[PDB]
């Protein structure tokens, strides 16, 4: 994937992550966390139920056509209903080859993104307080309970009230 | 209380998980896929929406003409008309120059209405039957065709004509006989060397029969040949012959529509299914099919992969 | 003496905005799009960069034959013929064994070059006209056509050649003649079944003349059937008959051009359009048209979509 | 978008700004100014019109081909006839939907790329002396006037004049 | 003892590279490519792995018929059937109605094996010979077929079947004479007007002869047109004349192959290549092929580009 | 490039470097360092061949076609064979086409990504003992030698060991 989430720099997915596509798995003094993301997750869904919509979108619809099975052999002018038959049904089979290559490369893709999203959309968030280990964790550098964890969670971090005690811890010899 | 605290992001991993082919990437596993293409069916075709008739033992050409058997279809109507294998002809054996422009044609027009015109045949016997074509107790023939022989010993040079004063196409079936023998030629018709001429006033055809055996179909080494006229509205449909003519009762109506023909041995059920195929109804939920290239309604487009799996989720990356 | 600054990064929106399809999104909005499809037309036809002929009341085989009212198109050359609705024929009542092929072939060839050899009709009367086909102030016939009626009381086997000794290619054009009664027949060609043979030393056909009424068109009954006959470089014209024979009077010139022809209503007008279709011209400046399947020159590819907006622009995301 | 910039991070657009497609809003001690980056802008007028001009690319020209229209019913050559023509303007209809959608996607990604490479290009151009807000914005932890705005916006700030008095604003109890 | 260090991160750029066509960009310099479309033939045509049959001097037609000179085909069989340019007949001048598509559906069988059956003619002479058409010393005619004059100074009525009883489909080459001359009509056939009738039990045809003149082909005005009918398993095959009848000698077996053929004047050579072309064998480790839109095999797409460049490394930016 | 990487914010590539496609130029107390990267490398080799073998894969095979040459003018069938064939060529030659320039703009993107992945992971390995100057280099704020250099080159860099040395380094006035 384009942008090393899925697959790069966090090492692999979680098994256990029912609740959704995207969340965090948290370690602090009160104990342990792991809850799923919906607005990461959401928008990774509508988009793919959005790509799928687009590819199931009725294609169109023909009546009385050329005949396509033969008992006898005529030459000239059924060689020429056959070719016209083969030749079209090659054009579609590249398309739909086509189609899924891209569409499955760019699903890849997306998510990946989507996962990149989650995670400095949460980086911004933490601004000073917190720092990059490198496998898609922080080290949050203050006191951080369930209730703090939630309010990174639910988008609701004040780095302010925290910022004095993280700085301060995280500059010590 | 000096501590700190450790949020790490990630995403989900499925402990199956699906193949998928990519731009870099033969074979590359995620999370979910769907099947893009349909590769089963039903196996039988239901009577809905479209309006489909069983031909059972009757072709359309059959039908069309008025093979005794085929009796039952007589001002028929279709949106698809299905073949059986099973069909078999019973009547006085014939052939059709461009068989298939003919079944193609009245496929697509969807209706077997025949409207009975007065023609005029001054001097020659009427409603020839024959014992290879049977209506009940005694013989017969086609039901939309008049067969001509002569009158006394005199059949003389028919000169008839029906001009199209509606506002539709007129479609005139009519034929021509080709007899086994010269003895048998001269005591029908008179004249050894028949002749049929149909024409509009934009084109003409002629036709000569040909005495001479063919092999025995249900007991007969003579043949008619079938032929069709059109005639646009406004138009004169005139017909000449010295011998042989194998003359129309009337027309067939001509629809422009949706309608259509198939061969298919499938059965026809209760059920609503747009979309069609010889190997019975299939669904039009996905793009993509690999069950038949001969399709009727709104199908997906026929293709030659039997697969094709289109990422519904992520990369799947396991522990 | 201290404090801090705002530094804001963003893009711009619009108030209007289009919306537009993409892979993900049925409909999404973005700053600005462009149409990729061509809806519309002026209505008329520019004269150029294309060479244009204006068939205004004559079809391209009428103008061919000699039909005399179409006397105009004589030698003539275009890019594109432009058949109108109006045409009519007013010569002899004729039809043409595939029509379709000949107009075809003619419409590529972009040129009526005709010119006249000295054939030699031993002992048969030429230049046969006919009240069907007024020329000025009397009666004729089609202007590159000649028709042989007999000498005195006898109509000999025309037996005539005429090699192609050229480097290009020459079509011929001729007729035979279906009379109405064996009564007229007779009086023009002498033996009661006539018969024409035309060949080279690659192919041949033979046509069998058939008497019959056919319907009053300019008040006649009887038809002319016609034909056509290449003969390559080296090759050798060989036209046998014992009766019914419309001689040509010489050779069409063929060239392997981009010409070709159209049927349309459409005014013709002084301006430059290198895209025509029977709607009229349309610019080519969009990939993709909609205005009809039918066109000539450089044209966009036909489309079943109306429009078709490509993004030209970033989301757009207002206040 | 991929990037999550527009129509991501930066919460909407500017209807204002007239004078380009990407710039900066900013606040400081001595007012309030807005001007509009080329350079970014410019990148995305470039691609833009770059796959314009390769959609727009005169495609081919046919001449004599085969009719289209029939007044008469034939059957079976002209039914032939129809159904190449159909088919024909069937997998044009694919490639022109196909096209615009790919193109669209990209058109989308695209602008999204240059609003987050502007982004990026100021945040290295800072180093210390500032942080990220999470909307897009930063906050340049010392003074900086209208002239100080300028180097950023031309691509000449010196950071090290700065550090010092920023470095030190930045981390008071 | 105060110290820092630097890290840059860079890749790398070649002093050439290439220009590549993208999405945004006309031209474009990545540091590397391949070309897809193969451009360019070895000039011959590898004798592996396909079967091709160098015709030399013969055409499939003249080959199939047993023009003298083309005895060596007999019973031959091709995957491919390479026509050459410098190809002649040397037996009796003769046409062919739709030789195209005779020519095609042979080329499809891929075999020209000839069964022999022994067809009974009754009071007519055969093996009828001509001086266009030696065979070694005298004089002969095509080997797959009997021509039939008259015993005696009588022409009787020919009547005659060959019902398929084997369970494969059978190919009848026949022919019709069309004499210079009344004079010759009735010297070979008496009946100074012939006729030709050939039918199974599901269709039929028959040919009218057409005297006259046409050009010297090998000192002669006749010809001989051919025909074919093809007898499916179980039917009958019926032969009826009253003259100008040129007899099979039996039938050809018929193959649903990949065989076919081309005409081309490549020499052929001791190599595999999978793909041929008229311009010689190519390779197909490209998907896109600009040599020529005639092939045979596992072939490139042919396509209108000449080169089509795909980038196989990164954005190109020197120093 | 859509992450602004080549050609972007690293000004230049290298022509010196042969031994890989991405890399490191160093400059350090003890001297100067050069090596190419090779995970990241591979990554961007196997994409493009993982993507040249899908094009390349074996596309399909015919036999008996119809004619596609005529030295005979014959009229309505032939105009349909020659149409046939025609309109067959064009949406192959449209395929192909649109086939290189999806490609190509992809191949472009997917080594820009590579790149940015390289560059990130790098950003990620050094936490707080180095700073972007902003043209695809690192200041390392403490000593580091080619010993040094190499633990980051090989993934096995410890900040902990060198973060009071730079922290302390990088804040001094
Ligand atoms: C299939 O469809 C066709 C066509 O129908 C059309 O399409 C369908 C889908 C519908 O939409 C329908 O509405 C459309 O019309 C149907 O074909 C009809 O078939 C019936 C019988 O099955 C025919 O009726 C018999 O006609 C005999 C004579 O026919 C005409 O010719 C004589 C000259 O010989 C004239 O003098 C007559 O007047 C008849 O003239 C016809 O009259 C029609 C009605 O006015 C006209 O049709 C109408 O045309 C207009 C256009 O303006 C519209 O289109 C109308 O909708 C349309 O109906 C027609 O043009 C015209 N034709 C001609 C050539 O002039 C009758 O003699 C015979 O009567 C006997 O039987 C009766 C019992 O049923 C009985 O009541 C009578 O007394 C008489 O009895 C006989 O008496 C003698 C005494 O000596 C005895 O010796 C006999 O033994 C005895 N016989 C019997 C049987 O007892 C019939 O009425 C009808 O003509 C025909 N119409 C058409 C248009 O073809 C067909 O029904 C459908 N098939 C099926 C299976 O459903
Ligand atoms: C459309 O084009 C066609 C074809 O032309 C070609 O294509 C065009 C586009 C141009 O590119 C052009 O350059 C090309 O050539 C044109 O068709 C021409 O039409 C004119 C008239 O419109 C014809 O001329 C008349 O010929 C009569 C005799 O016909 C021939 O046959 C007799 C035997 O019966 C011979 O004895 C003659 O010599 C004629 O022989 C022909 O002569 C041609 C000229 O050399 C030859 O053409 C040339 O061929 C070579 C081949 O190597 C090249 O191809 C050249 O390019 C080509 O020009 C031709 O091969 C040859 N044919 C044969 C079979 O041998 C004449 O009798 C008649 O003359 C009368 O009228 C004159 C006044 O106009 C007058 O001056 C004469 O004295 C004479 O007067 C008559 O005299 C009698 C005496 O008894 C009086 O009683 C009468 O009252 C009196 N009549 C009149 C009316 O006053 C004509 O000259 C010409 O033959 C014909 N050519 C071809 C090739 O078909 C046509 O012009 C174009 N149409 C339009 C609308 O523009
Ligand atoms: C190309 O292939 C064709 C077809 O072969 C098939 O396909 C190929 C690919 C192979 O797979 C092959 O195995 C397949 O079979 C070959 O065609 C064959 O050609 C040979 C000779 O080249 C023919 O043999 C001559 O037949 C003469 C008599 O003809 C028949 O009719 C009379 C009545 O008129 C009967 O009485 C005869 O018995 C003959 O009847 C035929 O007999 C065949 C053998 O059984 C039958 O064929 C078999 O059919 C079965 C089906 O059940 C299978 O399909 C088999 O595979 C198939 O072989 C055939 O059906 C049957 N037909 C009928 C109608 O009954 C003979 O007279 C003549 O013999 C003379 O020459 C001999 C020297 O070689 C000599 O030994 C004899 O004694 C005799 O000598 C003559 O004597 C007189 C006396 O007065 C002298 O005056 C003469 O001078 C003297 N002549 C000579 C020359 O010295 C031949 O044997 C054979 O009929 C024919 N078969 C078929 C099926 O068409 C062909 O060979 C291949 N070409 C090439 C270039 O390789
Ligand atoms: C829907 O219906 C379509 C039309 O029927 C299906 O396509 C058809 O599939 C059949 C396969 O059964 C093909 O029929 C032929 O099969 C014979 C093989 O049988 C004989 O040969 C073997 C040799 O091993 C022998 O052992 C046996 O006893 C048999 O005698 C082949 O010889 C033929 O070449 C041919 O393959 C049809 O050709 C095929 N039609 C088409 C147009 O492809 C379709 O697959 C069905 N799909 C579904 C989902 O139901
Ligand atoms: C450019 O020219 C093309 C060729 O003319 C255009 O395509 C054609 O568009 C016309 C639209 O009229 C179609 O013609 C027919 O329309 C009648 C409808 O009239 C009747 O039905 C109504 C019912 O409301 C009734 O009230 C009236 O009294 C009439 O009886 C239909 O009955 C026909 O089925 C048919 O649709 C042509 O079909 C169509 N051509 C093709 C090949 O489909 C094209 O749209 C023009 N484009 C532009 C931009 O000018
Ligand atoms: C011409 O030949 C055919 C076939 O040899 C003859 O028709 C056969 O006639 C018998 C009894 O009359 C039937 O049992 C056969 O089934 C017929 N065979 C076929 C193939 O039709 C016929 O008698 C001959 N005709 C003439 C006019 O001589
Ligand atoms: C054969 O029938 C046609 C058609 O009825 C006759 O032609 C008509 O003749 C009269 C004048 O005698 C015209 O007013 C009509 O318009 C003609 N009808 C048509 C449809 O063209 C013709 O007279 C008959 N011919 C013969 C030889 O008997
Ligand atoms: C009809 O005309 C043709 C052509 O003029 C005559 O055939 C020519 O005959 C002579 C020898 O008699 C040959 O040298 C020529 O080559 C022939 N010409 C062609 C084109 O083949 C033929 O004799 C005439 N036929 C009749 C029955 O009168
Ligand atoms: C977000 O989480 C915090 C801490 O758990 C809590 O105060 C609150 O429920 C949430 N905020 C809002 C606005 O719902
Ligand atoms: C950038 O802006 C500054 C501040 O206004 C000014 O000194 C200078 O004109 C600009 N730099 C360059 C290189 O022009
Ligand atoms: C192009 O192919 C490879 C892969 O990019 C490259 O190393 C080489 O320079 C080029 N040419 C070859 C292998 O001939
Ligand atoms: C990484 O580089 C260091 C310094 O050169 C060296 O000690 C070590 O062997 C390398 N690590 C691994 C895992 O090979």
């Amino acid at each position: 994937g384009l942008f090393g989430a899925i697959a790069g720099f966090i090492e692999n997915g979680w098994e256990g992550m029912i609740d959704g596509w995207y969340g965090f798995r948290h370690q602090n003094s009160e104990g342990t966390g792991q809850a799923a993301d919906l607005k990461s997750t959401q928008a990774a869904i509508d988009q793919i139920n959005g790509k799928l919509n687009r590819v199931i979108e009725k294609t169109n619809e023909k009546f009385h056509q050329i005949e396509k099975e033969f008992s006898e052999v005529e030459g000239r002018i059924q060689d020429l209903e056959k070719y016209v038959e083969d030749t079209k049904i090659d054009l579609w089979s590249y398309n739909a080859e086509l189609l899924v290559a891209l569409e499955n490369q760019h699903t890849i893709d997306l998510t990946d993104s989507e996962m990149n999203k989650l995670f400095e959309k949460t980086r911004r968030q933490l601004r000073e307080n917190a720092e990059d280990m490198g496998n898609g964790c922080f080290k949050i550098y203050h006191k951080c309970d369930n209730a703090c964890i939630e309010s990174i969670r639910n988008g609701t971090y004040d780095h302010d009230v925290y910022r004095d005690e993280a700085l301060n811890n995280r500059f010590q010899i | 209380d000096n501590s700190t605290a450790t949020l790490c992001l990630g995403h989900h991993a499925v402990p199956n998980g699906t193949l998928v082919k990519t731009i870099t990437d033969d074979q590359i596993e995620v999370t979910n896929a769907t099947e893009l293409v349909q590769s089963s069916s039903t196996g039988k075709i239901c009577n809905n929406p479209h309006r489909i008739l069983d031909g059972i033992d009757c072709t359309l050409i059959d039908a069309l003409l008025g093979d005794p058997h085929c009796d039952v279809f007589q001002n028929e109507t279709w949106d698809l008309f299905v073949e059986r294998s099973k069909a078999f002809s019973n009547c006085y054996p014939y052939d059709v120059p461009d068989y298939a422009s003919l079944r193609s044609l009245v496929a697509s027009s969807g209706t077997l209405e025949f409207i009975t015109e007065g023609f005029t045949w001054t001097g020659v016997t009427q409603n020839g039957g024959s014992n290879a074509c049977k209506r009940g107790p005694s013989s017969g023939f086609f039901s939309r065709l008049n067969w001509l022989t002569k009158s006394g010993s005199t059949y003389p040079v028919l000169n008839v004509t029906m001009p199209n004063n509606d506002n539709f196409d007129k479609l005139y079936i009519w034929g021509v006989h080709h007899p086994s023998t010269n003895q048998e030629q001269t005591s029908l018709y008179v004249q050894a060397s028949g002749r049929v001429t149909v024409s509009t006033r934009r084109s003409q055809q002629t036709i000569i029969p040909n005495i001479g055996s063919r092999p025995w179909v249900r007991g007969l080494s003579s043949r008619i040949s079938i032929y069709w006229t059109i005639v646009k509205p406004g138009d004169v449909l005139v017909i000449n012959s010295n011998g042989n003519l194998i003359a129309p009762r009337g027309y067939f109506k001509m629809r422009t529509g949706k309608s259509s023909i198939m061969r298919s041995d499938a059965p026809i059920d209760t059920c609503i299914s747009e979309c069609i195929t010889p190997n019975g109804s299939i669904p039009n939920d996905k793009p993509f099919q690999n069950v038949n290239k001969i399709t009727y309604g709104a199908c997906p487009k026929y293709v030659k992969q039997n697969t094709l799996k289109l990422a519904t989720g992520m990369r799947n990356v396991p522990e």
